[PDB]
């Protein structure tokens, strides 16, 4: 809770350094905004244990930047599909088939 | 000319005058056909209608300009050094500055590489050391702009009110930005201005809108313009969230300025504001209008 | 309505979830105070990274519902889902001779 | 008529490789019948049919089959979509009155 | 240079090279994606 | 065009050295002296870090 | 020149120089501008990935040679003959032959009519009797080809074993042919060479194949290459039918070579084997490759 | 000239001098107007708003190097020696290196043939015995590459630490590879860089992740570009399939690096870590940028 | 002048500017007007 | 000659005339011989 | 080119194997009995590694 008072003081008595400095707050919240708007998704995919036990098992990653395209739908009550294209030289696609 | 002078800040900083006093001093200069450089580029919409078609509105478009620059020196050494700092000075991911400044002020547009630039002759560029690049840049905001006019009214009573002098001077509607200390309620202005966007042109003449209550060190933003949002606390604390559906609609529009109204109250501290108005144009150069 | 995010500031599944009020307005003439509320219906999550169309990371958002609106296919496809268990149901409530 | 020959007493392939061949398998049920898993013939000796071994016959015998179809950089065919999907219900239920 | 060739038949949109049997194909795909989770297993 | 010229708020800083490297380098200027003045010490006769 | 010659045989074995010495004896010469006739079309593949396309492979196209050849006589009645011969000798269902003599050796290009032949000049070609025929002409197999090395071996025993050397001296894969006699039980190599199109390039080095147990009088032709059945036999019987779906695979790699081995059992009367091993090149000439 | 040297390695090996001292040695030499070789091709994505479109990210594309050869000697014995050589030197499956030798140093390309080479004028090439040959090669990798830094890091403790120094001269990011020895656990570094991909750029600083226990003999290969899986042991083992949905992100910033830590620990006879770092460059020459 | 270029391509018609958008939401338009009247209520 | 013109024109394929009726009528009578014989007479 | 660099064909090999983490390994292929016919006995009882 930094007061106006504090801020000024801070700035030594400069309204527009005092501003400034607002301002820069307020531009690196808007930053952390546009960063988490623009933030590249996690694909990943499990697979169930080969003995038979419970807890699904980590079998990879695939990487945004190397998929071909992709969609997936989040809808209200309804079952969505889910589409992922990728090369046939990904190893994600090799271990699928 | 000395009527006119073309300048490049680069994303590292570096400052280059491409054409006029001085042009050249750092290697490189401007050539002619300079293209989507002028006006900002505008699309017109018409609907079918009786008569042909009827006028439905007009949309601004991103401004694609291309141009080449000519780097020169005596040694070859020199001209690699030079041509180096240009490809240096320029991005995709960030915008370097484009200044323009005549008799009538300095007006800069921010420009990234649209595309890979295309450099030199047919031949190696050692043999001439002066070789020209052609650059597809792209400016993402059309508008060239200038310096925003800043005011600040601050305060140490619990109830205040003040009236900000504003005036656009330019050719095309800006969105005012404001800086609201806290604790304290704000009463802010959004005008129409006459303008008849929402059909509510002398409706909203002397519209304001409360912003809501704002705790202590929830100091806010508030941003006209449709690029961002418009509340933004600086403790991050979601201010848009209590603010029920409400926003800033209109713009200043051109020709039109007047003491807007600014009220803050329940500030026990007394608070402070600041107004932000930007300075855009559509040209490079223009006589201010009235 | 469906809208399409293309870079505003808005984030799906941060700022509004599926199921979750949201107001929207068109700007077109005698509609442009109004804002319609509706729950948020769908909203989908789509990129084609390909070199002859490429499209980032974009969010398209459905708000509200509406089996008028909705295409031929689905409306068949949501009828032929609910004729299906209709039909399990009045077979398994047949009373045998 | 059974062309695919797969309930058949020596079985048929049910899978292979394009460097050993077709592999014969034959179904084995479970108890009650209603399932049904596939039990490769490790020493598969069965014999070719006789209409493989006349002259002017081009036909797939159902006990053997040997057409493989190949698709590499230099196929006379052209593939278009080979697509797997697992099974997805462990578990039935049929009935309604008795 | 780029304005009056095939940087504007760009902007121009599918007049040049463009394909009818992929685009219908990626409109049965995007109904089939639409469509399949909702039909029944019958 | 601006109202003011206000001096950048320019936050904490911090700064380390070790004298690890070979020579002094550029982070540390001469005075006095004038350049090539300073040089590192390897004190091994005591099995300790290099000092400047 | 002398450093190269051009043949035609056509469909009903004539023979025609079209260029080097003798080019001109039966009245048709080349004109220059030939197209499609050095290198063999190639496509490449590629698939998007990270850092923009990734390589994902390539594929070999038809031949589309368009060239001009002039037909000429002192007098118009000899040369509507020789025109009608040259007619004569093309084909679009049968293929006629395009030899390439040069230091290299003799390779030769099947090709055939791809379209109706355009001849003469606009007036009527008997005025000068000296009139060029543009001829687009195709080559379904693109590759230039020499005439296959051919090895056999004769064996009395029941069971025995022999060597192949074999060794592709071109730039392209080459796909061997065998022919098996009768009754007997053959093993012949499907060796790798370290080609991993099938991921296989190391495990299958030695790779041997058991072709089906062959009974009297069905003797065998095994030609690996994609565009023929594997096995065929000559009293028509259905070998590849009893084989089980096995095949040969792979194509003798360029720059690879060895003693191949082929095994031969259960043959009372003793058999015989022969190997062709194809001569395809990319190029009319090319120094040899190692 | 002097200030510029080109090179090709072929597929082959044979080493080809186009441009610079040296050049024509061989027989070919390079000709003028060769494109897309400078600048790498980058693809800036929009995407609609307020004020047209904004900026959406760039998608680097693969190279379409569209150059052209002359092969020459006296005599066209010698010449079809030389073309068939320069032909020799490039393949459809397997790249070539093209070496750009500057001040700045060496920089390669990977490439390769797109499609078939384009030779001769449009009479036969042994008349004239020096021809050109146009080339259309193709760079998978758009980046121009030097030798790239390899750090090596032995220990015979149980448990160890180091400093690997690690620097971005390139302006490109640039994705590291690490050679882990078993048995031991590995803990590697995955700093950010302030790279803010995944919204964690100040969050993973100082990241540092720990690959699963090596049992013995499953050396482990951990590439973090995008092409390559992250994990792969050299024995077969699934070994990412014991590490719980966990991956390296993050490249090497340009302009950025640090002593990054390596930690050893559970190591019964030591181990030994390799860190390889490419030096990628968007240009075939550029002064260091900083 | 008219006969050999833009003018006989409108002729020739749709071969240039033309998008398949439009033509497809054209086309699935007119199959919901003949179909959605008929389509139950359920 | 043929190659830099209509000649690879034809190889590029659609790009030049070709109207979108025809592909879309075709296809609908594709799916129609495929659907037909099994949709049911009631 | 053939004295420069060393062909695959013209290298000698040597492999090892030690089913000490009882596992197969992609390295052994079945042979006759098919897939699953191979297996790795702990032989925990003596003091002994592993066998196969």
């Amino acid at each position: 809770a930094n007061n106006w008072t504090d801020i000024l003081a801070a700035s030594d008595g400069d309204e527009w350094a005092a501003f400034k400095t607002i301002e820069a707050q307020a531009d690196e919240v808007r930053a952390g905004h546009q960063a988490l708007r623009r933030a590249k998704p996690l694909i990943r995919l499990w697979m169930n244990n080969p003995d038979g036990s419970e807890g699904l098992v980590y079998v990879g990653r695939v990487d945004y930047d190397d998929t071909i395209r992709g969609s997936f739908p989040f809808k209200n009550n309804t079952p969505s599909q889910g589409v992922l294209e990728l090369r046939d030289d990904n190893y994600l696609a090799v271990w699928l088939k | 000319t000395d009527f006119l002078k073309i300048e490049l800040i680069g994303r590292d900083g570096s400052h280059w005058v491409l054409s006029g006093p001085g042009m050249g001093q750092q290697g490189v200069t401007l050539n002619p056909n300079l293209q989507q450089f002028y006006d900002a580029p505008v699309k017109t919409l018409y609907v079918p209608g009786p008569f042909g078609e009827e006028y439905a509105g007009k949309r601004v478009q991103r401004r694609e300009i291309v141009f080449s620059v000519q780097a020169y020196d005596e040694d070859p050494d020199t001209w690699s050094t030079v041509d180096s700092l240009w490809r240096w000075a320029w991005d995709y991911d960030e915008e370097s500055e484009l200044r323009v400044s005549t008799s009538d002020g300095t007006r800069f547009l921010k420009v990234r590489l649209m595309e890979e630039p295309k450099p030199y002759y047919e031949k190696d560029p050692h043999i001439t050391a002066d070789n020209p690049i052609v650059m597809t840049v792209t400016a993402t905001f059309p508008y060239w702009q200038d310096e925003p006019e800043e005011l600040i009214w601050t305060t140490l009573s619990t109830e205040d009110m003040t009236r900000f002098p504003v005036r656009n001077d330019g050719d095309v509607p800006v969105w005012l930005k404001w800086t609201l200390t806290a604790p304290g309620l704000w009463i802010l202005p959004d005008f129409s201005w006459g303008n008849d966007m929402y059909s509510r042109g002398r409706e909203d003449l002397g519209r304001t809108v409360a912003m809501p209550e704002l705790v202590a060190g929830e100091h806010v933003s508030v941003d006209s313009d449709p690029r961002v949002q418009t509340l933004i606390a600086v403790n991050g604390m979601p201010t848009q969230n209590r603010w029920k559906g409400n926003d800033l609609l209109y713009p200043l529009m051109p020709g039109k300025g007047a003491e807007i109204p600014v009220q803050l109250k329940n500030a026990p501290e007394g608070g402070a504001c600041k107004l932000t108005r930007p300075r855009w144009y559509s040209r490079p150069w223009s006589r201010p209008g009235v | 309505h469906l809208m399409a995010l293309h870079d505003s500031w808005i984030i799906p599944g941060l700022h509004i979830d599926i199921g979750q009020r949201m107001g929207s307005t068109v700007n077109s003439k005698g509609v442009e105070n109004i804002v319609w509320v509706n729950q948020l219906e769908e909203m989908t999550a789509a990129w084609d990274n390909s070199a002859g169309q490429t499209m980032p990371l974009s969010w398209v958002l459905k708000a509200g519902k509406s089996d008028r609106a909705m295409s031929i296919g689905e409306r068949v496809a949501r009828l032929a889902k609910k004729m299906s268990e209709a039909l399990n149901n009045v077979g398994v409530h047949i009373v045998q001779s | 008529v059974d062309n695919s020959n797969a309930t058949a007493l020596e079985g048929t392939f049910f899978s292979g490789t394009i460097v050993d061949g077709f592999a014969r398998s034959v179904l084995l049920y479970g108890g009650g019948f209603v399932e049904d898993t596939l039990s490769v013939v490790s020493d598969d000796q069965t014999l070719q049919p006789d209409e493989y071994y006349q002259s002017g016959w081009l036909a797939t015998m159902a006990k053997m089959p040997w057409l493989v179809v190949r698709d590499n950089e230099w196929t006379p065919i052209e593939s278009s979509d080979l697509s797997w999907g697992p099974a997805k219900n462990v578990s039935v239920i049929v009935g309604g009155d008795n | 240079s780029s304005g009056g060739g095939p940087a504007v038949v760009n902007n121009y949109g599918d007049i040049h090279t463009a394909n009818y049997d992929e685009f219908y194909k990626g409109q049965q795909r995007r109904e089939a994606q639409q469509q399949a989770p909702i039909l029944p297993v019958r | 065009p601006l109202s003011t010229v206000v001096s950048p708020e320019d936050s904490a800083v911090q700064y380390k050295a070790n004298f690890v490297g070979q020579y002094i380098g550029p982070m540390w200027k001469p005075m006095g002296n004038g350049w090539g003045s300073l040089g590192i010490h390897t004190h091994a006769l005591i099995s300790e870090a290099p000092s400047m």
